[PDB]
RNA sequence: UGACGGAGCCAGCGAGUCUAACCUUGGCCGAGAGGUCUUGGUAAUCUUGUGAAACUCCGUCGUGCUGGGGAUAUUCAACGAGGAAUUCCUAGUAAGCGCAAGUCAUCAGCUUGCGUUGAUUACGUCCCUGCCCUUUGUACACAC
RNA sequence: CAUUGGUGAGCAGCGAAGGAUUUGGUGGAUUACUAGCUAAUAGCAAUCUAUUUCAAAGAAUUCAAACUUGGGGGAAUGCCUUGUUGA
RNA sequence: GUCGACGUACUUCAUAGGAUCAUUUCUAUAGGAAUCGUCACUCUUUGACUCUUCAAAAGAGCCACUGAAUCCAACUUGGUUGAU
């Protein structure tokens, strides 16, 4: 892993770096809910659940 | 949704991220205001991006700076660099290019280390 | 530069806006009656304003100072700034055209002859002439080097607008009647016209000086011809030996 | 070995030296068709000057300078993915 | 390699030790040392010219050395490279001193003031930054990427507004009074600025040929069909004979040789700009040729503090009344070429030095540059040399303490002395000596 | 030049892996070369492969300093930095002075607040070739590390019987002429590797009458380093001792610069193995 | 440039199921091994992450050195920035400051890292002390 | 306590018989404007035909023509060139 | 410390029976099986076509006229005797 960090090549574009994002310290945010769900649900969904 | 701009200011190991967006005029370093930045003798080193160009540039935008690393004087140099080049980048992107390069001319006439750090060193003689 | 636009109001105040972002940058308050002409240098360094109180103000533009103020003898109706030669012309109310340079702030020509109000005027693109048009149904051309009137046209409709092309190709006039734009071509783009005054040293009237053959009999003087004739004469053997082809042609 | 001058010299080797294949091996695009689309859209410069056609052959010393143009949206989104985007130098 | 322009011989050839290809050079003023930089080596190669050896390899750039220039006065080397850095090397005399100035983006085309005080670099952002050399801090920059005409190519699928192909200058050059910069790049605009005010003086469209590629910013939408543009269709097999039905263009070739071997239209670009050292012009190496742009004083009435009593009529009355100095300064305030020529020829030889001593100092570069551009082709050789002798004797200390004002008016004068007058003097000298031989010696048998 | 040097080291170790992988074809091509030379029959494995012989038609025209030093051996003079550990004592500063006087084309760099990554980067883009980092123990210098910079090797030594020229007497000034070298019984391949490392930091081609000499004499993995001047008499040759003497022992030799310690080790001192003290250049 | 007494604050290294005292006083259980509880003394760069110190601020003092047996409920060892000489040193450098680690050699009577704060003076010269090089210009013009 | 995150509920402000977003089609520009057709010194354009035919001119031993082939090896039968036998 | 002889030890090398395919019929064998001018239906495989996801990127650009779709406001209708 240290060698891969030495050979990152910073001109590395993927299409998944639109959806995936990064916290303040620089590490990877992994959403602990789903990735087939949504974490925030809409107002009418909240109306039905409540 | 808002016009916003992010810049970076660095000295030795301090680093400061400044987000500038349109607002009411509040300048906040690490959550606290800019008028609390210790060691209090370099508070004018932090202030000179404001006093070099006037507060009427800052009357319509709000800046926030997050400063990690470094020491006291490296953190005030990171703060002033982040504020200066953040004001320049905001006036580039969302105000006119004439005020952009007027700001660049004023900061570069004071010291261009507000905008470009001295980064990679030494010299092997 | 395209960055700045200048507005001159009827209460005598110049406001300077940015053309990109549309906001007020500066605001000069010199005149008290209506500002009828604003212009600026080709280097964005000195601006010149003229109001119908008859003062031409000269401001520095980068610094916001004024460089001076010159009081003319009539209210000024229109300014045209020739920007390469830094000479601007004013149509005064006393039916004269005052040509004044912005560098040293002097009246340098004053053209008289119009009988009614000057509707329009414009500089030549080389800045040698100024063509004006006025309510006496006339269009005049002034050679401001010599300061006199070169040509005059009595045209039946009053010409309300006169503009030169930014090359020396065309004059465009605009009259009181007629929905179009009348277009003229200057014949002095193909020939040379005499700057000799109309009313109602031929080389100096045609702006030439044919250089005389020798200035003094005790002065050495080369030939009137190409300079290379001496070298061709002195080395025409080796030049032709150079110029031969590398092998003999097949006859 | 000099048997490379008969065996290993090959249209596929000259084709692996083309600009989208260099790109895809440098991880600069996820596939060769994506690399073709990006350098057709005018995102990729070698050295200072923008390269616009796919067939451009990139030698060994000249593949150190294959980058994106500045003010690229792709450069902006990789910098903002790692939120190292500094808007002072436009990206 | 070095070329004698007398005997037409390549007398010197300098190679390195590493087999690299050189992209820019810079010579000493006192031409002991040549210097050259590559785009694949990151070093600068320093050769002596007297001996042939490799004197030094300067190292310290971490990017390909794009441009080199020696300061013409104090002889300090300035290199600038794609690691976003201009660097100043004190080579001569025990220093081995290096001063690196960082800059915002990667540099292509550094240029150097005629007095060696400042250096102007062009960057890939689109800017021209100007730095003080001795105190390594930026004096001022021009933001040039919005007054650049970048056309749209035929093959590319992105507009000329959003293109990043040519919105920067790959070649810049100072004027010889140090006050202006001409600049060109891979675009069809060349722009010149005045560096005190950092404002565009004038922009020149270098081509309107639609046969070149990057000329039109907006392409005719009639030519864009349901499959491709109609100008990328090769109609080369509709040709009357084989030698232009032939396609021998190997595929991914850009900037090789032999225009048949590239398959695209030739793009429009300026590769080098330079100002003229003697007369108020510049040359630009475009794709169409060496475009030479020059002013001339025959047109453009541009006076210098005339008043209402300053007139061609007034000037010839002062000439007829033989106030010769007043006629000369009236013609200078008119700044009219025919009037200056008329007064200049009407002043007699008896009082050239009185007039030339009483010329005011603001009209000195005007009379010097007039005498230069007149005397190159005028026949009055002794008259022009009398005027030059009177001006250099009467006011030749003002010239020496204001070098860069008369730096292009004095180079135009010694373009007249060594190029027509010295050739004539050589001919009369050879005639004198052949006479002395042919009559002084013994021809008997 | 970051990307160029990274990909250049990548291509070099790719070529080295490809050489050790396809080095069997070199020796079996050698077998069929000498089979053509003396007309002796060829083995079954080299007799039934048809592709190797029709490559041998092409390959019949095929045919000291090693891979890191081979490109610029005698072409270019070295350039050495000598630096101490960090916050050094005065006797280590005297020793670093003595080592920078030992090696010609060496300068000395003050050490304090220099991180070793950006120190290595500053050296290998300012164009230096070797770095000598010296470590002490209460004055007594205990180690020196030599790093050859265009991704070359680092040899780490300990120093053992150190007597210093500053410590002895005012015997005068040094010579600083390009010396002659002496290497005594460096016999193994590690011995030739250490010789090439230790001697490509001297200038190529001294004078034939250059009157100072410096010897690296191996005595059971303890390289005695002495430096002598001489003047040849009528009966022998008279040796005077000048400059420092020590014994260096190689304990590590790896294949990268100083900064990483992720480099592949070519050799390092197995101390606690069962047969440790039984062989030399172990 | 101090001494007390509070307060604000700012790092970068470092993550092996691995990291860590000693000597006693006694009670109870047990066949014994021992277990568990209890107890005083000595030693200590603590223990894995949070945190540094120099620094900054706020109250208070007020600048002429050290000894044991004698004597009541004074006087007999060193030392207040270190002589002659001597060594090293040119920018994130000298120096101040703390914090971690402990990597097959070396080191814990310490060694190596890591950040924090950060200058003065040279940046010329061969005059002195030395060391080196050359003494046909060769290499192609021009010039010397 | 931050969201410089999503979804909503609302104010102030802006605010002329409404506002916003998205999209299909057509027309005009995207180079500098001398008119359509044909068998063209003129006809036609409502039509070329029942004059559209004759005459003249007009034919290189160039009776030569792949400047057009991915590399190595070969070419039974072809094909090319040269000679040859028989007519 | 070098190469020969002897001795020792080690490595490698066999290639036979039968079937099938390979000749625009026929691989040499009679022990084998195939010669038909389309009508429809079902199931299956594939490729385009349009739209789209991972998942973006770039828009041959401007202006006018005309049609459409959606979200608000406004009006109308149904609606707590019950809308969603």
């Amino acid at each position: 892993l240290r060698e891969k960090a030495k050979e990152r090549n910073p001109d590395e574009y993927y299409h998944a770096m639109h959806s995936r994002k990064t916290d303040a310290k620089g590490l990877l945010i992994s959403s602990r809910h789903g990735d087939e769900e949504d974490e925030s649900l809409s107002m009418d969904q909240v109306k039905l659940l409540k | 949704a808002v016009p916003s701009v992010q810049t970076f200011g660095k000295k030795k190991s301090a680093t400061a991220v400044a987000h500038v967006k349109a607002g009411k005029g509040l300048i906040k370093v690490n959550g606290s205001p800019i008028t609390l930045v210790e060691p209090e003798i370099l508070r004018f080193k932090v202030y000179e991006p404001l006093l070099l160009v006037g507060l009427d540039k800052f009357s319509n935008i709000d800046i926030r700076v997050r400063v990690t690393g470094g020491g006291h004087v490296s953190q005030v140099y990171a703060i002033r660099q982040a504020i200066a080049k953040g004001l320049v980048a905001y006036h580039q992107k969302y105000v006119d290019e004439q005020s952009k390069n007027e700001l660049k001319k004023a900061f570069t006439s004071y010291d261009r280390t507000l905008l470009i750090a001295d980064s990679r060193r030494p010299e092997p003689k | 530069c395209g960055n700045f636009g200048f507005i001159g109001s009827s209460n005598g105040s110049i406001t300077i806006y940015n053309m990109q972002s549309g906001i007020l940058r500066k605001k000069y308050k010199l005149h008290k009656r209506a500002v009828t002409g604003i212009s600026l240098d080709g280097m964005n360094r000195k601006m010149v304003s003229c109001g119908l109180d008859g003062i031409v103000g000269f401001y520095d533009f980068n610094k916001s100072t004024l460089l001076g103020k010159l009081k003319l003898d009539a209210p000024i109706t229109a300014m045209v700034y020739h920007r390469s030669s830094d000479l601007f012309a004013l149509a005064l109310d006393d039916l004269s055209i005052v040509v004044i340079d912005a560098v040293t702030q002097r009246v340098v020509r004053q053209l008289w002859g119009h009988s009614n109000r000057i509707t329009a005027f414009d500089f030549s693109p080389e800045g040698r002439w100024i063509v004006s048009a006025s309510l006496d149904s006339t269009i005049r051309t002034w050679d401001l080097p010599t300061g006199g009137c070169i040509d005059g046209i009595i045209v039946d409709n009053v010409a309300t607008n006169v503009k030169f092309s930014p090359n020396g190709d065309l004059l465009a006039t605009t009259h009181v009647t007629g929905n179009g734009i009348c277009i003229w071509t200057n014949r002095a783009q193909f020939k040379t016209v005499s700057t000799r005054t109309i009313d109602e040293l031929n080389d100096i009237d045609f702006n030439t000086y044919t250089s005389l053959e020798q200035i003094d009999k005790e002065l050495l003087t080369l030939s009137i011809g190409p300079r290379s004739k001496m070298n061709t004469l002195l080395h025409l053997d080796v030049i032709r030996k150079r110029s031969k082809p590398k092998e003999a042609p097949k006859k | 070995k000099i048997s490379d001058l008969e065996n290993k010299v090959t249209v596929s080797a000259i084709c692996r030296r083309r600009l989208p294949v260099i790109m895809h091996r440098l991880k600069m695009a996820e596939t060769i068709q994506d690399a073709v689309k990006f350098i057709e859209q005018g995102h990729v410069r070698v050295g200072p000057n923008l390269i616009n056609d796919p067939a451009y052959l990139v030698t060994r010393n000249m593949e150190d300078y294959v980058t994106w143009v500045d003010n690229s949206k792709i450069k902006k989104t990789l910098l903002r993915y790692r939120n190292q985007i500094d808007d002072f130098d436009f990206s | 390699r070095a070329w004698d322009l007398i005997r037409y011989r390549n007398f010197r050839t300098f190679t390195g030790t590493e087999r690299i290809q050189f992209n820019c050079l810079a010579v000493d003023p006192s031409g002991e040392v040549v210097c050259a930089g590559s785009l694949d080596n990151f070093d600068i190669h320093v050769w002596s010219v007297q001996t042939g050896q490799l004197l030094d390899a300067l190292s310290g750039h971490e990017g390909p050395v794009s441009c080199l220039s020696f300061s013409q006065e104090n002889s300090v080397l300035a290199s600038a490279s794609w690691d976003k850095t201009i660097r100043i090397w004190s080579i001569f005399g025990r220093s081995q001193q290096v001063e690196p100035i960082e800059v915002y983006s990667d540099v292509l085309a550094l240029s150097m003031r005629p007095d060696g005080k400042e250096v102007a670099v062009s960057t890939l952002k689109g800017q021209i930054s100007i730095f003080n050399i001795e105190d390594a801090k930026q004096v001022g920059n021009i933001d040039c990427r919005k007054d650049i005409i970048s056309g749209r190519f035929n093959q590319d699928r992105f507009t000329a507004k959003n293109s990043e192909r040519s919105k920067f200058f790959t070649t810049i050059h100072y004027s010889f009074d140090g006050m202006a910069i001409v600049a060109g790049g891979n675009n069809n605009s060349i722009c010149l600025y005045d560096v005190p005010n950092e404002v565009l003086l004038k922009r020149f469209i270098v081509s309107r040929n639609m046969a070149l590629n990057g000329t039109l910013e907006f392409l005719n939408s009639k030519k864009m069909t349901e499959a491709g543009s109609l100008d990328l269709i090769d109609d080369a097999g509709e040709n009357s004979d084989l030698e232009d039905r032939i396609d021998n263009s190997l595929p991914g070739s850009q900037r090789g040789g032999d225009l048949s071997t590239r398959k695209m239209r030739p793009e429009v670009r300026v590769t080098s700009v330079q100002f003229s050292p003697t007369a108020n012009a510049f040359a630009a190496a475009s794709t169409e040729g060496l475009l030479i742009y020059s002013t001339n004083d025959t047109i453009l009435f541009d006076p210098f503090d005339l008043d209402v009593d300053v007139t061609p009529h007034s000037t010839v009355e002062a000439l007829r009344e033989k106030q010769f100095l007043n006629a000369l300064v009236m013609a200078f305030r008119l700044n009219e070429e025919y009037l200056i020529n008329k007064v200049y020829e009407a002043i007699p030889i008896k009082e050239i030095p009185l007039v030339a001593s009483n010329i005011p100092a603001i009209y000195l570069p005007r009379i010097l540059k007039f005498i230069g551009d007149f005397a190159i082709e005028s026949q009055h050789i002794e008259f022009n040399l009398i005027w030059i002798k009177a001006l250099l004797s009467a006011s030749g200390g003002y010239i020496n303490e204001h070098k860069y004002l008369f730096s292009t008016a004095m180079r135009s004068i010694q373009r007249f002395i060594v190029r027509v007058a010295k050739e004539v003097v050589n001919t009369t000298t050879d005639n004198k000596y052949t006479y002395r031989f042919l009559v002084s010696t013994d021809g008997s048998m | 030049m970051l990307r160029r040097q990274a990909r250049e080291r990548r291509e070099y170790l790719y070529r080295k892996a490809q050489e050790l992988q396809d080095s069997q074809l070199q020796q079996k091509r050698q077998i069929i070369k000498q089979a053509l030379a003396q007309g002796k029959p060829l083995p079954k494995e080299l007799a039934e492969d048809e592709s190797l012989q029709k490559d041998f038609r092409y390959d019949q025209s095929l045919k000291q300093v090693d891979d890191e030093y081979a490109a610029t051996s005698g072409i270019m003079d070295p350039r050495i930095i000598v630096t101490t550990s960090r916050d050094p004592s005065t006797r280590l500063s005297q020793f670093a002075k003595e080592i920078k006087l030992l090696f010609p084309n060496a300068v000395r760099l003050n050490r304090g607040n220099y991180v070793m990554p950006n120190l290595v980067d500053a050296c290998k883009k300012s164009g230096t070739t070797d770095l000598v980092v010296l470590h002490e123990h209460r004055g007594v210098p205990t180690s020196l590390t030599i790093s050859h910079f265009p991704h070359g090797p680092t040899a780490q030594f300990s120093l053992h019987n150190v007597v210093m020229r500053h410590d002895i007497i005012n015997a005068g000034n040094q010579s600083e002429v390009n010396p002659h070298l002496i290497f005594d019984n460096f016999t193994t391949a590690l011995g030739k590797r250490v010789v090439c490392i230790l001697k490509h930091l001297f200038n190529a081609g001294p004078k034939k009458d250059s009157e100072r000499v410096i010897t690296f004499a191996n005595r059971g993995d303890f390289i005695s380093v002495r430096q002598h001047v001489y003047v040849r008499t009528r009966e022998g040759v008279e040796i005077a001792e000048v400059g420092p003497r020590f014994e260096m022992r190689l304990f590590e030799l790896r294949l990268g610069t100083l900064e990483n310690k992720d480099a592949d080790v070519e050799w390092q001192l197995r101390r606690f193995i069962r047969t440790a003290n039984k062989k030399d250049y172990l």
